[PDB]
């Protein structure tokens, strides 16, 4: 994992209402991730939840059959100085 | 203290000692020349690296090299203040202001949260833009000493650079030691089965009294070399990135305490000026 920021973001396992998330965690020392979820193009804003920066795995729920999702991370790090928040990675998904 | 912790008092200290003596010597016997004090210490600096590395295994001695180091910059530093031209010596201050800032918050650590004391507890960024906001502040600094000498002259203003820091270092490790294994250099989203709330001491003057030390001390730095381009720059940077790193922090303080720390907002401001935190 060289590069800075969160990589190789993908589903590992799917079921129709519920995902499982994977990503390479950057060469950097995270303190968190924040991921949103939402349906690509929705009208509703999107979903988001935390998890430690010592994890590189998430689980989603909840989801509707058959529809496209767009999941993004985003990586806090002192590393990204003099900003927190870093630069997402995104992907696309059909459940 | 701790193990680690005790490593990194030893070989800082050492290290303090023996280019203490090494520079009295030198100063005692007219060796001035820029290159022969350097190459003196280089000489030493690889003897102490290899006596480490014996000594040590992997662990800790990555942990002894960098205090050894912090311990070199302290001693340099205060060599520089001393004998230097007064067109350099404040940068002789500066270099020992960053590395007792540097090692104090790794002692802090090692006092407050031994079980996860690492080389990160240095807290040296070892980040591109954070490293070339330092060295942008270097050529600043010998750049305009260059060619108005008379600026890095002024030692009443250096020295209100060095009483900021002071100030800022010591409410700094006193929040440290009063949020106790409460504190941690890595922003938390989960909260520990022993995290409580903090709302004595200098969290009763400020919510996040840790950062405005930092944040102020951060200034400081640049007003100890007198720089006026960097004074405004590292003011800014610093703001913004606490602003952030505030905002999610208090969000997961929020989830973590509810009404406890909303109560504590109300009570109690950042320490930041113009930095709300996760409030209207
Ligand atoms: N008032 C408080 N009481 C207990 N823990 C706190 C706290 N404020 C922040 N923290 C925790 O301390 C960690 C960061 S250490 C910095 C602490 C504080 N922001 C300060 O500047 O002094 C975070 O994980 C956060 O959850
Ligand atoms: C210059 C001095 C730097 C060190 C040089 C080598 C000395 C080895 C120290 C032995 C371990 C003490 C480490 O102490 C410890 O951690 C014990 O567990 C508790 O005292
Ligand atoms: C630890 C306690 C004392 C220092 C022991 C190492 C000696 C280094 C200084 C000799 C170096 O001094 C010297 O005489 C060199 O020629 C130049 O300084
Ligand atoms: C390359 C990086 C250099 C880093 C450290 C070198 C050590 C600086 C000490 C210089 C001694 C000046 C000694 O000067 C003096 O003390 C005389 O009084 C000046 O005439
Ligand atoms: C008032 C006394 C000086 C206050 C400045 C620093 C105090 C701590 C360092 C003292 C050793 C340096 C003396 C000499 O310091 C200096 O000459 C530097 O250039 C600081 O201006
Ligand atoms: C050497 C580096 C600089 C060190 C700085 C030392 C910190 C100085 C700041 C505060 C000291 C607090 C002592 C008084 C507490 C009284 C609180 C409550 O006060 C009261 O309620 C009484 O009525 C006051 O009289
Ligand atoms: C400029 C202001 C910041 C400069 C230095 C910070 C010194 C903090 C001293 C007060 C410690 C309260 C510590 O008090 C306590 O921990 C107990 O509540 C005492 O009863
Ligand atoms: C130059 C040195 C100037 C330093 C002068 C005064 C600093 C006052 C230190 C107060 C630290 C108390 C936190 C102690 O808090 C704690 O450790 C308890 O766990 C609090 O619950
Ligand atoms: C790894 C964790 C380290 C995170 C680094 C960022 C932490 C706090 C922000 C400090 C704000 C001022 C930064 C100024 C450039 C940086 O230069 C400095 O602050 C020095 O004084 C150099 O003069
Ligand atoms: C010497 C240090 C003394 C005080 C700190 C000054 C911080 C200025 C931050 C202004 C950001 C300005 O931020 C903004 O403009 C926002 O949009 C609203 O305030
Ligand atoms: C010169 C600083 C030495 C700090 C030693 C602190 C030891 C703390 C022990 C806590 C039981
Ligand atoms: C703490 C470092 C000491 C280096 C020797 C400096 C001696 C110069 C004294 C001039 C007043
Ligand atoms: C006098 C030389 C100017 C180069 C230093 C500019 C400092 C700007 C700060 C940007 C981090
Ligand atoms: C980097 C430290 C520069 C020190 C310059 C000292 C010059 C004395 C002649
Ligand atoms: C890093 C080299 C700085 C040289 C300064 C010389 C002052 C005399
Ligand atoms: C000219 C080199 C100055 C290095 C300062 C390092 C301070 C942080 C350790
Ligand atoms: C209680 C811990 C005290 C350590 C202060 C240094
Ligand atoms: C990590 C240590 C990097 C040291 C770079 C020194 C450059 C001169
Ligand atoms: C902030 C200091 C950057 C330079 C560090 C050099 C020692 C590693
Ligand atoms: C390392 C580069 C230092 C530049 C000082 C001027
Ligand atoms: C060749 C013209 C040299 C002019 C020197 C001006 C120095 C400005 C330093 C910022
Ligand atoms: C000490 C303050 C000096 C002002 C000129
Ligand atoms: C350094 C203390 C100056 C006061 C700033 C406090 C701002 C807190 C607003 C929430
Ligand atoms: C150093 C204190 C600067 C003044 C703070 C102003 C607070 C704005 C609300």
């Amino acid at each position: 994992a060289v590069s800075s920021v969160p990589t190789k973001l993908e589903v590992v396992a799917a079921t129709p209402t519920s995902l499982l998330i994977s990503w390479d965690a950057p060469a950097v020392t995270v303190d968190l991730y924040v991921i949103t979820y939402g349906e690509t193009g929705g009208n509703s804003p999107v979903q988001e939840f935390k998890v430690p920066g010592s994890k590189s795995t998430a689980t989603i729920s909840g989801l509707k059959p058959g529809v496209d999702y767009t999941i993004t991370v985003y990586a806090f790090s002192s590393y990204y100085w003099p900003s927190y928040k870093g630069s997402p990675i995104s992907i696309n998904y059909r459940t | 203290l701790s193990p680690a912790g005790k490593i990194s008092l030893q070989s800082f200290t050492g290290s303090s000692l023996v280019f203490f003596v090494i520079c009295m010597f030198n100063h005692y016997y007219g060796i001035t020349n820029l290159v022969v004090n350097t190459l003196i210490v280089f000489f030493y600096a690889v003897n102490v690296y290899f006596f480490l590395k014996f000594f040590y295994n992997e662990f800790a001695f990555a942990i002894a090299i960098r205090a050894a180091f912090l311990g070199l910059v302290l001693v340099l530093g205060l060599y520089i203040k001393l004998v230097a031209p007064p067109n350099i010596q404040i940068f002789g201050g500066y270099m020992s202001v960053m590395a007792l800032f540097h090692y104090s918050e790794f002692l802090a650590i090692a006092i407050v949260q031994p079980k996860q004391v690492s080389t990160d507890s240095f807290v040296i960024n070892h980040s591109p833009q954070y490293t070339i906001a330092a060295v942008s502040s270097w050529v600043e600094f010998f750049i305009e000493t260059y060619f108005f000498p008379g600026l890095k002259e002024i030692h009443w203003l250096s020295n209100i650079g060095l009483c900021v820091c002071i100030l800022g270092e010591v409410l700094r490790k006193t929040a440290i030691l009063t949020a106790g294994s409460n504190f941690n250099h890595l922003v938390q989203c989960e909260k520990s089965s022993d995290h409580v709330l903090v709302t004595h001491g200098v969290y009763a003057w400020f919510r996040h009294p840790s950062y405005v030390g930092w944040f102020y001390w951060s200034i400081g730095t640049q007003i100890i070399l007198i720089n006026p381009l960097c004074i405004p720059a590292y003011t800014l940077a610093s703001w913004m990135f606490f602003k952030e790193r505030i905002y999610i922090e208090e969000s997961m303080l929020l989830s973590f305490f509810g009404q406890q720390y909303c109560d504590y907002q109300q009570q109690v401001g950042t320490g930041i000026p113009f930095i709300e935190g996760y409030k209207i």
